[PDB]
């Protein structure tokens, strides 16, 4: 056949984009994070209302993120070279 | 199950169409040709190639 | 059938825009903090008038605020993919 010569792009464009994909849904789910050495007590933020004056501190609340680096950007170039070669061979 | 990237889809249906638009157009596809000097050896007038 | 092809985009997209929706409609209530090692009373500034002078510091009333990061451009960035990949095929 003629898709024998080009398999091993595709299977390893594939093994990149799993790995792309599924970093998007980790980053969808909310955590909150109090301070057990601080004053603020998470009961009145619960039961409040749309507008109210509760007791805390600002510095005592902060959310749990993915702090991956610069390691997006390499393999996002590197799919869209792949990407770019396979384009070549089918006449897109 | 469906494949997590479609880059393969597109390529494929693409070469699938072009390749059969370039094989079989629509006007015809053969000659039926009858070899020269054949006529020229047997012909008596200006007008028997044109007719064959 | 024919759109039995592609449910998996389909599924994958209708996971990320729900919870894009639902940060949005956890960050718009208010909830104001009110330092209590301080020296302002909210009785005083919820009684007060349009143009009157009260007695506190500006420094111990702050507001609580949703802070994830670069949690949301992520999400945006391959939600984006997911719909052009699948607008490709349906001739739009």
């Amino acid at each position: 056949s003629y898709c024998e010569e080009y398999l091993g792009d595709l299977n390893s464009l594939e093994t990149i984009t799993e790995a792309i994909t599924k970093m998007a849904k980790v980053a969808s789910k909310v955590v909150g994070l109090v301070n057990p050495n601080g004053i603020t007590q998470p009961r009145r933020l619960n039961k409040a209302a749309t507008g109210e004056f509760v007791a805390g501190r600002v510095e005592d609340i902060n959310f749990l993120q993915l702090t991956k680096g610069q390691d997006f950007t390499i393999a996002k170039s590197v799919a869209d070279a792949i990407e770019q070669r396979l384009g070549w061979a089918f006449l897109l | 199950t469906t494949p997590w990237q479609a880059v393969g889809a597109r390529c494929l249906n693409n070469l699938a169409a072009k390749l059969m638009l370039a094989l079989f157009p629509q006007s015809p596809w053969m000659r039926l040709t009858v070899s020269e000097y054949e006529a020229k050896t047997l012909s008596q007038d200006s007008e028997a190639a044109a007719r064959v």
